[PDB]
DNA sequence: AAGCAGTAGAGCATGC
DNA sequence: TGCTCTACTGCTTCGATATCG
DNA sequence: AAGCAGTAGAGCA
DNA sequence: GCATGCTCTACTGCTTCGATATCG
């Protein structure tokens, strides 16, 4: 569906060994799990802040759950990422946090098996929303928790199937006991290690997919089909403030009005005119006339002929392009016609040209529909989906004209050394990763404000170049490139 | 606008440089003042804004009692301005420095995001910098070597990265500049495939019908024995019609101050319409495709608008008998 | 049964695990206010009023100790949808408990943010002010401030949605109907706030009309015009504008559903017709056509609200033609030939021709002004028409007893005017009216 | 899903058992007549299940034996007349705590079901051996006190 | 735009 | 009677505000 | 509601 | 022959989110 949120239960193994440092001095796997869980909450509190996140430790001494099972202790409950819940969470670090774990719940017991999955199931059942994905993320190391009883093993693989059928899928981040890919054992049936994607990799993201407009494409007379204009590059910005009463920290319910005809008394909106002075005199209208003087067309796309893909110069530009698609919701039998027109436009390299009105009262606007075709391999790479593209087109007063009157050339020798410089600085561009420093430092400012930890975590500036790794990279040709013909010569 | 900066490659290659703006969205600089009825004056009304509370009534607060907060998770975190003014980014003046370069054109049409186009030209004043950058453009034009700039306006502004592609023009070759998306902008999802469609597969009769329609509906033609295409109906020279509609409507109410709204002039629709000879040419294949494809599928002022029969013969009636 | 289901309703307010307690509140209120309705004894009904309306526990301290929350909203809706019916099972014996109900409704409106809990807390207040009439308590329900609140909130509030701008527009006119002693100064500044909106929702050529504001503004104007009349005598322009707006609200329209604009334009017509009487003249043809059209709309409330409009139309043009029956002779002849063409038809319905018979007995009056014999052609034509339809012919094998009211009303309306009653048909007139007895 | 599942299961019992672990997953989500439909499904396959009680008390059975209906509160007692003779009196003494708030109920069929479960809980908890704990002797003390 | 949730209205069956 | 400060200042870019689907 | 250089009126000489 | 009683289906308005135009 559309508003089906993502779910995640964290399930941690605190039974026998990980609370101890595995007889090492580096990092206990318990601290590894708590750091990963805290980083996932910190990432999804601004990445996907409508989802569901629970956390459950099993194998501990004392117990609390709604089922009343022995030695299963839940910590939080299925809700949003909350700052107070992560400030509860971050108290289990180091030896002092290990002893806090001891005095709060105590580790070590005869840990049972699939009843922990039953508690996960009843934690998923009692939600009063809709959920798209159901993922159980098990943080453990060991291999045989049914090392003596075989009926416990059969019951474990029965209850795992009872979670398999109603749509609950689990993966276990297998804690490497020596630090390697060693245990190639027999839980490939229950499942459907690397933790860096849980550790850093999602500091700024948002989850959304909207249709933006659902219009009609007409071939200028009566022949009408449906189309829907999705969006791809939306220029995201930080969320805006909220006014607040600094005594008790409550918002203040702003209300405004217009009043005072120089005596006292309100003015309900029926007794205001809309005016424009032009020097001496005024021009008065009504609100309905000053909203009516922009009305040209019904909403949609009327087609006005076909032009090849070559003579439209794709540097004429004023707004980002959107992306059509042929729904079969308004009319029926539209994907057939659009696929036929698309393959003929492709094999004849031609593009449509249209007049476009988005909403129920908008002045008209000329657009160019340029086709595109998909691409797919065994790895399922996806750079293009199979539709069109609406290049917006300027009309006449978008283009300015530069003064233009200089023309002096030089000798064709610097092009070779500049070719050497650009080949020195030659690389594949990217696929991602030039993130916005202002938004990212604001994110971490808000993290340190709501968590009072230490300081602004200074975001690394990827937008900045690498001048140390560029100047010595190119070397001692910059002096000759500077002083072949052009020093400033004083 | 002459925006001045210094294009420095590495840390030593200084090129004094100016950039002018180009294709941009255009609007009109005169909004509608709100006056009152029956006195027709601006100052006769004034607005107020108050912030009350959510008690039984409006136990108000004042301007000196309000801090801004932000949503964070499931609460609002306070500490309005001196906090978020002290812990702000600093841009260190203007920046026009080259980030890198590229060869394989994965930079393409559909990934631009930047609602202007900066034509970055040159400088004046004994153009050593401009002959240096024309060497740069004269080295970039003969290959697919694009440039990538970091650009920002001022210390209050926001930082930008953008494509710089050389040109194709006779009198000049000045470098273009578009902005570029960031890692948070480029969301992308899974639109379905159309080729291996067992239900929506088109018949080649319909394919050649649509091909006949495309051949019947062209808009640019190669003529005059220079063997290049020349375009009919260019949608890059027409002036924008909504300000002309506004112009003539304000002229109308300035002249005849009682009349209703005039409907739109006719030459405006002629100019915004194509030459209908292509409609006359396409009259036949459009009817053809309408036959051969299968069965496809209130404004307020418009919603509320013996002897009796004897004397019957003697006086006047219809025919007899 | 109650007060245990009230102390537990106060027990599920401060306890933890909220939204597990809001459902307990809904469970308790639906079982309380269902038992508190099926009770026919004034003993236990004399108790339960004081249990429910108490001050320690009870259904009015809940909505003041559970209002700064969001989970309890189904509960705070259910209370205000129950009190609109417990004001109906009872009557005027909620006389002491009434300023507290008014304060509950005013605060639940002004402190809440929904619009499904601002509708039942404006049905309760309207039914309250329509039970406690022009009476004593209206100096306690302080109208001089309850007007200024709900009249400031049309300016100092942005986007009050649709079905809250209905009931605000209706409650601003009920205060001019009941208790009109305090609304002398501020009913002159209410016709402008009823006409500007009603213009904007019907003459604007940019948008599509919102019909549940037209319903509310017509139902508010139709009760401000009681006790604050604007006839066509002293300043006949505002009544012309009200006639034009009701006349756009009754045009012979397109086919529709959601009949709530015609069924409010017609009821503004069928009561306050006398204010506009000159302007009611020259549109007699089209008005008669559309009211006969709407008179059989196969909808069992649109017929009932069209018939009285037709009757008041006929009765209010009759006293204008019978005042100056020299230049209105073509009007008189047209109405007469129309009633004749109705009654000569051989049709199905009795309310098809009963309106014709009553119109003929109405217009029997102004024939005396021009001929003084055609009245005597009547009352013999009428009695001869009236007897054999049901007296002799099928005395017991007919289904025709449903137009004898229009028969006797018409006979009386013609019998009033003439002199020299012709003395022979009276022993059948006194079989007639004893047959109606 | 649940509408047609109720239709098939009203005429055929043993097609519930593929879905019996997926009706309980849905049960805290249907606040209407559909909850009566799920409980109508549940009653077909109670006499023969293993435990049922942990899932029932985990799915908040107490605040759903106390809503307002007659059909819901009749099926909510037909399952409890089904699952008497397999429970232990540590939990039957918490089941007999909200089923004896049916002395002040209308709808004589619902009271008939109540005085129909109490009639067995008196005759087969008379303790025919000598003595027991303070629960198997307290359920008799609260069912010798509504049958009077 | 998207989901949903609540009420108005029409047609079958009944009564005086 | 001669060259730098200075009042303005047009513009330009975020930032808050309001509308619409 | 905030900055950035452009274009004519003042101050010491 | 007229009034009422009862159900189900399609119309319609609300709520939340995101994108767009406007005014400083």
């Amino acid at each position: 569906k559309y508003s089906g949120r993502d779910s995640l239960i964290f399930l941690v193994d605190a039974s026998k060994a990980m609370f101890e440092s595995q007889s090492e001095d580096e990092l206990t796997p318990f601290d590894m799990s708590i750091q990963c869980i805290q980083s996932v909450y910190i990432s999804k509190i601004i990445s996907s802040d409508r989802d569901l996140l629970a956390v459950v430790f099993y194998g501990t001494e004392k117990d609390k759950n709604s089922v009343n099972f022995k030695n299963i202790y839940v910590l939080q409950e299925l809700d949003n990422p909350g700052a107070k819940r992560i400030l509860e969470l971050d108290q289990f670090k180091g030896q002092q946090g290990q002893k806090r774990f001891q005095d709060m719940m105590g580790h070590g017991s005869d840990y049972s098996l699939s009843e922990v999955l039953w508690v996960c199931a009843n934690l998923f059942s009692d939600v009063q929303f809709k959920m798209s994905h159901k993922r159980i993320m098990l943080f453990t190391n060991e291999d045989n928790p049914h090392g003596n009883d075989s009926a416990k093993a059969s019951r474990a693989r029965t209850k795992a199937g009872d979670l398999r059928d109603t749509g609950i899928f689990l993966d276990l981040m297998h804690l490497k006991k020596p630090g390697g890919f060693d245990i190639s054992l027999f839980y490939r049936d229950i499942i459907s290690s690397k933790l860096e994607d849980l550790l850093r990799k999602v500091r700024a993201k948002e989850t959304r997919k909207r249709a933006l407009s659902r219009l009609k494409l007409k071939l200028n007379k009566d022949i009408v089909i449906s189309v829907g204009i999705y969006n791809l590059v939306q220029k995201a910005l930080k969320p805006p403030p909220i006014k607040l009463y600094r005594e008790t920290n409550e918002p203040v319910k702003t209300k405004t009005r217009t009043f005072n005809t120089s005596t006292g008394g309100l003015l309900l909106p029926s007794d205001t005119k809309r005016s424009q002075i032009y020097g001496s005199r005024q021009i008065i209208l009504e609100k309905e006339e000053t909203e009516e003087l922009k009305r040209f067309d019904d909403p949609g796309l009327m087609l006005m002929g076909f032009k090849p893909l070559v003579l439209l110069k794709k540097h004429h530009y004023l707004r980002p392009s959107l992306f059509v698609y042929p729904e079969e919701s308004l009319v029926i039998g539209s994907s057939t016609l659009f696929s036929a027109l698309l393959i003929k436009c492709l094999e004849k390299e031609v593009a449509a040209l249209c007049r476009y009105t988005p909403r129920r009262n908008i002045p008209p606007y000329f657009v160019a529909l340029v086709p595109q075709e998909e691409e797919l391999d065994d790895q399922k790479i996806q750079v293009t989906p199979p539709g069109f593209q609406l290049v917006f087109l300027p009309f006449a007063d978008d283009k300015r004209k530069m003064p233009f009157t200089e023309k002096i050339m030089a000798t064709p020798e610097q092009v070779g050394k500049m070719k050497a410089i650009v080949e020195k600085l030659r690389f594949t561009y990217r696929s991602d990763s030039f993130e916005n420093p202002v938004l990212q430092q604001h994110f971490r400012n808000l993290e340190a404000l709501a968590l009072d930890l230490m300081e602004p975590e200074q975001a690394v500036d990827l937008t900045l170049p690498k001048v140390e790794a560029m100047n010595k990279r190119l070397g001692s040709l910059v002096d000759e490139f500077k002083e072949l013909v052009y020093p400033p010569d004083y | 606008i002459h925006w001045p900066c210094r294009l420095t490659i590495g840390s030593n290659l200084s090129i004094r440089i100016a950039a002018y703006k180009s294709i941009l969205q255009e609007r009109v600089k005169k909004t509608w003042t709100v006056v009152d009825a029956k006195t027709l004056k601006k100052e006769d009304i004034q607005k107020e804004t108050v912030y009350c509370l959510n008690d039984d009534d409006e136990t108000e607060v004042l301007k000196e009692d309000i801090i801004q907060g932000f949503r964070y998770g499931s609460d609002i975190v306070p500490f309005s301005k001196v906090d978020e003014e002290q812990m702000k980014y600093k841009s260190e003046g203007k920046c026009f420095s080259v980030l890198g370069f590229c060869k394989s054109s994965q930079v393409q049409r559909r990934f631009f995001m930047g609602n202007q186009v900066l034509k970055v030209f040159a400088a004046r004043d004994d153009e050593a910098a401009a002959v240096a950058l024309s060497s740069l453009i004269h080295a970039l034009d003969d290959l697919d070597m694009v440039a990538i700039v970091r650009y920002a306006y001022d210390k209050r502004a926001n930082p930008q990265v953008g494509v710089a592609f050389p040109h194709i023009k006779h009198n000049y070759e000045c470098l273009v500049y578009v902005q570029l998306p960031f890692m948070e902008d480029l969301r992308q999802y899974m639109f379905s495939s159309l080729k291996n469609s067992k239900k929506y597969a088109p018949t080649e009769a319909q394919l050649n019908a649509v091909d006949a329609l495309i051949d019947s509906m062209s808009l640019a033609k190669k003529d005059e024995k220079t063997d290049t295409l020349e375009d009919l109906f260019p949608t890059t020279k027409i002036p924008n019609p909504r300000f002309q509609r506004l112009f003539q409507c304000l002229l109308h109410r300035a002249l005849h101050p009682r009349e209703p709204l005039p409907p739109i002039q006719q030459h405006i629709w002629n100019m915004l319409n194509p030459p209908a000879e292509v409609t006359t040419k396409s009259q036949i294949p459009l009817s053809k495709i309408k036959t051969l494809f299968p069965l496809i599928e209130v404004t307020a002022q418009e919603i509320f608008q013996a002897e009796n029969f004897r004397v019957l013969v003697k006086q006047k009636k219809a025919s007899f008998e | 049964g109650v007060r245990c289901s009230l102390l537990r309703l106060q027990e599920t307010l401060s306890a933890a695990d909220r939204c597990g307690a809001a459902l307990a509140g809904h469970q308790l209120i639906r079982g309380l206010g269902q038992e508190c309705v099926l009770s026919s004894s004034p003993a236990v009904l004399a108790l339960q009023t004081s249990l429910v309306f108490s001050r320690d526990f009870g259904l009015l301290v809940f909505v003041r100790k559970s209002l700064n929350s969001i989970e309890f909203r189904e509960c705070r809706e259910e209370i205000l949808k129950f009190l609109c019916i417990f004001l109906e099972k009872m009557g005027q014996k909620i006389a002491p408990y009434s300023v507290e109900i008014k304060n509950t409704c005013t605060s639940v409106y002004t402190k809440d943010r929904a619009a499904k809990c601002k509708i039942p807390a404006l049905d309760l207040l309207i039914k309250l002010l329509q039970t406690f009439r022009s009476s004593r308590l209206m100096d306690e329900f302080k109208i001089g401030e309850l007007f200024s609140k709900f009249y400031g909130e049309l300016a100092l509030k942005k986007k009050i949605p649709d079905t809250v701008l209905e009931k605000v527009y209706e409650l601003l006119g009920l205060l001019g109907e009941v208790h009109p002693s305090e609304m002398i100064n501020n009913a002159e500044n209410l016709f402008r706030a009823f006409l500007g909106e009603l213009k904007t929702q019907m003459t604007s050529a940019v948008r599509e009309p919102k019909l549940p504001v037209l319903a509310g503004c017509l139902k508010g104007l139709s009760s401000l015009l009681c006790n604050f009349t604007k006839s066509m005598e002293e300043d006949p322009q505002t009544s012309r504008e009200i006639f034009n707006f009701v006349l756009k609200a009754i045009r012979p329209q397109i086919d529709l559903k959601r009949y709530a604009v015609p069924s409010a334009g017609l009821r503004l017509f069928a009561l306050h017709a006398s204010q506009f009487s000159t302007c009611l003249l020259d549109n007699y043809v089209s008005l008669f056509e559309v009211l006969l059209k709407w008179c059989a709309h196969t909808n069992v409330e649109l017929k009932k609200a069209a018939l009285s409009a037709l009757e008041s139309f006929l009765k209010q043009v009759s006293n204008m033609v019978a005042k100056n029956a020299e230049m209105h002779k073509n009007k008189l002849q047209y109405f007469m030939e129309q009633f004749y063409g109705i009654i000569r038809n051989v049709d199905s319905n009795n309310k098809e021709l009963s309106i014709a018979i009553r119109g003929y007995g109405l217009f029997a009056g102004p024939c005396k002004v021009i001929n003084a014999k055609d009245v005597d052609f009547m009352y013999v034509e009428l009695i001869q028409r009236c007897k054999q339809m049901f007296l002799t012919q099928t005395d017991t094998g007919d289904d025709r007893v449903y137009q004898m009211p229009s028969f006797l009303q018409s006979v009386a309306s013609v019998l009033l005017y003439l002199d020299t009653v012709p003395e022979v048909y009276t022993p059948v007139l006194e079989h007639l009216v004893v047959m109606q007895i | 899903f649940i509408v047609c599942l109720n239709k098939v299961t009203k005429s055929f019992p043993p097609l519930a058992d593929r879905f019996m672990n997926a009706v309980f997953f849905l049960l805290p989500k249907f606040h209407g007549v559909l909850k009566t439909l799920c409980l109508e499904v549940v009653l077909c396959r109670v006499e023969g299940m293993t435990e049922l009680y942990f899932q029932l008390k985990s799915k908040d059975f107490v605040q759903v034996m106390r809503h307002r209906d007659d059909e819901r509160q009749k099926v909510c007692l037909d399952i409890i007349y089904k699952m008497m003779p397999k429970l232990k009196p540590v939990e039957l003494r918490e089941l007999l705590n909200p089923v004896v708030e049916f002395v002040s109920h209308p709808s004589t069929t619902c009271r008939e079901q109540m005085y129909n479960i109490l009639m067995w809980i008196h005759d087969n908890y008379r303790d025919p051996e000598s003595e027991t704990d303070n629960d198997s002797q307290e359920i008799f003390k609260l069912a010798k006190d509504v049958l009077i």
